């Protein structure tokens, strides 16, 4: 039926804007009020306004009044929210939804159905910087081992091992975030201890944000 | 303004179960009430409109009900597709975009041991004059811990990071803590402790310049 | 001797939202209106001030239809002096009025599983509408006391509404189609007539 699909994921600075689109696949908007709800990282909704595609009229909630400006496009039914001014508290998944209009409510929208896929706008005054990779060496009847990605941004790093090889007791670990604002993840394998000595690994870190492709060797330390 | 208020705050139920979830509203909100279901990582999707319509393709397990200022949603064979955080939304009186605080409801898992492992700075990193101490915890179960750093016997957190317990593939959570030293902070000193306190347990680990 | 467009407006794929009416202009053509009576599918077909039996015998010089969409019982309202939601804020029929009033039960059209939200309806007028009047004002209507600088707010509404039409509504909630045919007699030749 109809569904909505969105734009791909962005970074911005603070002080830049973000523009994000909501493309109808059900050819007309039609008189339904599409509108953009917010969820800040483990927080609730929020919603920020609407716009009726049929009249053209938005509204806009009091707090994002004169950052928030929302618009649509019949011809190719496609409605776009654009956000200034960003903020770091402007990290957030922002979600596009059709609404029908209230049916005596006196409001121009009722519930929420359907949604788009959802955008994430992530703001943070961190510029793009490669990762550091640094050998966790080894040291029951197994061992852990592993590798430091540290200092890196923005997410995702990817982690591979003996160039696709080593699977079975992989575990890469969510990143953190430091108060510089630059991440930090490991990612350990348990392995037989036995073979800490005739067994090779080398674990591979890609981060594409800046090009990075290093491999590093995890020998154990006396 | 009306606000909407839901309870519980979290509901830790095994599958089968019949989970009861509440909505109250501050006013008099007829029957004009919707709940949205947000599975994990997903944007959410709206269960029910006007109190007690199902939307359509909604499974059947999901039963709304109430009037007035008390609304319940009722999963009744709670399948496993159903641990989600759920949100109520009256859209009568002003203002008709306002949502519920969301209730989360989870699994029943029988409680599990944060599994430790600690590293000492790599010999690469004290080359080049920094020191990092990884602290990973894993396979544990509620997601919820503590960290706590000492040098030697002297607890100190001067440069610690640490992660939000973050669910496993397994129904068990991990998280790790990195601590930010110096070469000479970590030479200077005879060892440094890991303190991982879950439900009680204070697990530990420990590492010295070698 | 070229026959009026009828189908145009009775067998048409969409209608309008009775806030915006469609008014359907007619003429230089000939008609026949036992055609259209003897259908004999139309839940509603009254004519004042006149008869469809012998309506063939007439010459105007325009006819109008105008289209709308609204609910069942709401059809009691498309008739002179009668007051409701529809008769005072979206389609006022005179009560002087020569013409008639066509409807018919459009339930399988006009509603989709889940439901159909697509046609509208004015619920908030400052005042009621002269006969034959046309409002798509989207402007915010205060109905309480407080000023509402166009954005909405409590008290301060949105005047248009959307019908919910679902398959399984009551007859008085389920759609129905509505043409309004009136018969404009100008000081000018009659370009629509019969046989
Ligand atoms: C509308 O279509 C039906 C069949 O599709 C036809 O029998 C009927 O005469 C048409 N009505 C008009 C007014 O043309």
């Amino acid at each position: 039926e109809v569904q909505l699909v969105q734009s791909g994921a962005e970074v911005k600075k603070p002080g830049s804007s973000v523009k994000v689109s909501c493309k109808a696949s059900g050819g007309t908007f039609s008189s339904y009020a599409i509108s953009w709800v917010r969820q800040a990282p483990g927080q609730g909704l929020e919603w920020m306004g609407r716009i009726i595609p049929i009249f053209g009229s938005s509204n806009y909630a009091q707090k994002f009044q004169g950052r928030v400006t929302i618009t649509a496009d019949e011809s190719t039914s496609t409605a776009y929210m654009e956000l200034s001014s960003l903020r770091s508290e402007d990290t957030a998944v922002y979600y596009c939804a059709e609404s029908p209009l209230g049916g005596g409510s006196g409001y121009s929208v009722s519930w929420f159905d359907p949604w788009g896929q959802g955008t994430l706008v992530t703001v943070s005054s961190a510029s793009t910087k490669g990762p550091s990779v640094f050998p966790l060496a080894p040291s029951g009847g197994t061992a852990a081992l592993g590798c430091l990605v540290k200092d890196y941004f923005p997410e995702p790093v990817t982690v591979s091992w003996n160039s696709g090889a080593l699977t079975s007791g992989v575990h890469t670990f969510p990143a953190v975030l430091q108060s510089s604002g630059l991440y930090s993840l490991s990612s350990v394998v348990t392995v037989p201890s036995s073979s800490l000595g005739t067994q090779t690994y080398i674990c591979n870190v890609n981060h594409k944000p800046s090009n990075t492709k290093v491999d590093k060797k995890v020998e154990p330390k006396s | 303004e009306i606000v909407m208020t839901q309870s519980p705050a979290t509901l830790s139920v095994s599958p089968g179960e019949r989970a009861t979830l509440s909505c109250r509203a501050s006013q008099s909100v007829s029957s004009n009430l919707a709940w949205y279901q947000q599975k994990p990582g997903q944007a959410p999707r709206l269960l029910i409109y006007g109190a007690s319509t199902r939307a359509t393709g909604i499974p059947a397990r999901f039963s709304g009900s109430g009037s007035g200022t008390e609304f319940t949603l009722t999963i009744s064979s709670l399948q496993s597709e159903d641990f989600a955080v759920y949100y109520c939304q009256q859209y009568s009186n002003w203002p008709p975009w306002t949502f519920g605080q969301g209730t989360k409801v989870e699994i029943k898992r029988t409680v599990a041991a944060p599994s430790v492992t600690l590293f000492p700075p790599s010999s690469e990193e004290l080359q080049a004059n920094k020191a990092t101490l990884v602290c990973l915890i894993s396979d544990f179960y509620p997601g919820a811990v503590t960290v706590a750093w000492k040098a030697d016997s002297s607890p100190v957190k001067a440069g610690v990071e640490t992660t939000t317990p973050s669910k496993q593939s397994n129904n068990k959570y991990a998280a790790s803590s990195y601590l930010s030293l110096t070469p000479e902070q970590w030479k200077s000193h005879r060892s440094y402790s890991c303190q991982v306190t879950h439900e009680g347990s204070t697990v530990e680990k420990t590492v010295a310049p070698t | 001797t070229n026959l009026c467009p009828f189908g145009e407006v009775f067998n048409a794929t969409r209608f309008a939202s009775v806030y915006a009416w469609n008014r359907k202009r007619i003429s230089n053509c000939v008609a026949d209106y036992s055609v259209l009576y003897n259908s004999a599918s139309f839940s509603t077909f009254k004519c004042y001030g006149v008869s469809p039996t012998k309506l063939n015998d007439l010459c105007f010089t325009n006819v109008y239809a105008d289209s709308f969409v609204i609910r069942g019982d709401e059809v009691r309202q498309i008739a002179p002096g009668q007051t409701g939601k529809i008769a005072d804020y979206n389609y006022k029929l005179p009560d002087d009025f020569t013409g008639c009033v066509i409807a018919w039960n459009s339930n399988n059209l006009d509603s989709k599983v889940g439901g159909n939200y697509n046609y509208l309806y004015r619920l908030f007028r400052k005042s009621n509408l002269k006969p034959f009047e046309r409002d798509i004002s989207t402007e915010i209507y205060q109905a309480g006391s407080t000023p509402c600088n166009g954005v909405e707010g409590f008290n301060c509404y949105f005047p248009l509404q959307s019908y919910g039409f679902q398959p399984t509504n009551g007859v008085g909630y389920q759609p129905y189609r509505v043409v309004v045919l009136s018969f404009e007699l100008l000081h000018a030749p009659a370009t629509v007539c019969g046989p």
